[PDB]
């Protein structure tokens, strides 16, 4: 089958370049156009332009002239795309596609001065003392951490029912998310409860229960 | 690029049959 | 440029309904050949967008066939015969005519429920972040629709909007409702100078605002 495999995510400092690569195979490279699509924040999609690999000859979209260069390597099957003077606006998927038919599952580039941060993980118990009715919610807060993304499980997976989990957010260059779980009154803190995090990038792994607060 | 979206359907019909 | 609008930007539709989505442009997208080279795609959420239906109204490949595209001059039309759980995600057109291409903003396909009240819980910081400089306020909103929900934070009565977070959930695949978490970040020394912290929201099913409020010096 037509196949279209792309490189692997980038994280790629303000002001620096990047070079994104696509491996076509199951049909004849230079026989077709190779395209390439931006898609910001989940939705909205621009094209960028295409390139004729037979003769190099590229199609751009006007907005992208010095922001993208086009090239192809015909003994390799695969069509480059180097973004350049990388800012925050440049964050997105990028995508590769054969006659706006077969993508492939895209890149995705962030630009973040950030170094590899670990994040902070809170327990999020209910405020101390109070009525409780016949469900209870908890929390679990992880902050600060880059790049995505982390892994957020309670009881390892076992409380699966009753969960929100929060997609990420930036904030100050940095991410952070938060989930939610909701049991039965009788089962907690009869039962334990523990909010696991992994980040892979940073070897972070931390399990926190939540206990409740106590005044004193 | 025009040329080969006319000929999109020369592929057998058994892409994306779960959209 | 040739834009193209979508509309609706949402349609909440039943498992079974028919449903159409349009598409706009601004001016005519017929190449100089004379064919019109007017794409549908469905992209689904962590995925490539798919191809639905080329030129106008040519079915791709195996789409199933309760899909079809049709239109011309200026007005595009995709229509679902029959929404099936595989068919929720955002639908795309994207016009080849003309230089530079260009895609429509997206109509997200969503399940229509009735009304249902957000259930609302408030968080202090942990005593762990405390001990750290920085203190975070969590508000969770779970479980309502429709997803139009507005958030207001107060300390001591007074409203504060800088630090405020919000993020929203997908459509839930069991229930059909939407969730938020919405965090007030503050430092640690200015949370200790405040007593009251609330969670104001206002949602199509209450005619009064929900409140969530907590006093840091109650325990």
């Amino acid at each position: 089958e037509v196949q279209l495999q792309q490189s692997g995510p980038e994280l790629v400092k303000p002001g620096a370049s990047v070079k994104i690569s696509c491996k076509a195979s199951g049909y004849t490279f230079t026989d077709y156009y190779m395209s390439w699509v931006k898609q910001s924040h989940g939705r909205s999609l621009e094209w960028i332009g295409d390139i004729n690999p037979n003769n190099g000859g590229i199609t751009y979209n006007q907005n992208f002239k010095g922001k993208a260069t086009l090239t192809v390597d015909k003994s390799s099957s695969t069509a480059y795309m180097e973004l350049r003077s990388l800012t925050s606006e440049d964050s997105a998927v990028y995508y590769c596609a054969r006659t706006f038919a077969y993508w492939g599952l895209g890149t995705l580039v962030t630009v973040s001065a950030a170094s590899t941060t670990a994040p902070s993980v809170y327990p999020l118990a209910p405020v101390c003392g109070g009525t409780t009715g016949s469900s209870v919610t908890l929390g679990c807060l992880v902050k600060g951490y880059f790049p995505e993304p982390v892994t957020l499980t309670w009881n390892s997976g076992s409380l699966s029912s009753g969960v929100h989990t929060f997609p990420a957010l930036l904030q100050s260059g940095l991410y952070t998310l938060s989930s939610s779980v909701t049991v039965t009154s009788n089962t907690w803190p009869s039962q334990t409860i523990t909010c696991n995090v992994a980040h892979p990038a940073s070897s972070t792994k931390v399990d926190k229960k939540i206990e409740p607060r106590v005044p004193a | 690029i025009q040329k080969e979206i006319d000929r999109l359907n020369e592929v057998a019909k058994n892409l994306n049959e779960s959209l | 440029d040739v834009l193209m609008t979508q509309t609706p930007l949402s349609l909440p539709v039943s498992l079974g309904d028919q449903a159409s989505i349009s598409c706009r442009s601004s001016q005519s997208i017929v190449h100089s050949s004379g064919n019109t080279y007017l794409q549908w795609y469905l992209q689904k959420p962590g995925q490539s967008p798919k191809l639905l239906i080329f030129k106008v109204s040519n079915r791709f490949s195996g789409v199933p066939d309760r899909f079809s595209g049709s239109g011309s001059g200026t007005d595009f039309t995709l229509k679902i015969s029959r929404v099936e759980a595989e068919d929720l995600g955002v639908y795309y057109c994207f016009q080849v005519s003309h230089v530079p291409y260009t895609f429509g903003g997206g109509t997200k396909l969503e399940i229509k429920r009735t009304d249902a009240a957000p259930t609302v819980s408030i968080f202090p910081p942990s005593s762990e972040q405390l001990t750290s400089g920085g203190a975070s306020v969590v508000c969770f909103l779970n479980n309502f629709y429709p997803k139009d929900i507005n958030v207001k934070w107060k300390i001591d009565g007074s409203e504060r909007q800088n630090g405020v977070l919000n993020s929203w959930t997908d459509q839930d695949s069991k229930d059909s409702t939407y969730s938020m978490s919405s965090t007030l970040t503050l430092t640690k020394d200015e949370y200790e100078r405040h007593n009251s912290y609330t969670c104001e929201a206002t949602h199509k099913t209450s005619t009064s605002p929900i409140v969530k409020s907590f006093n840091r010096n109650e325990c």
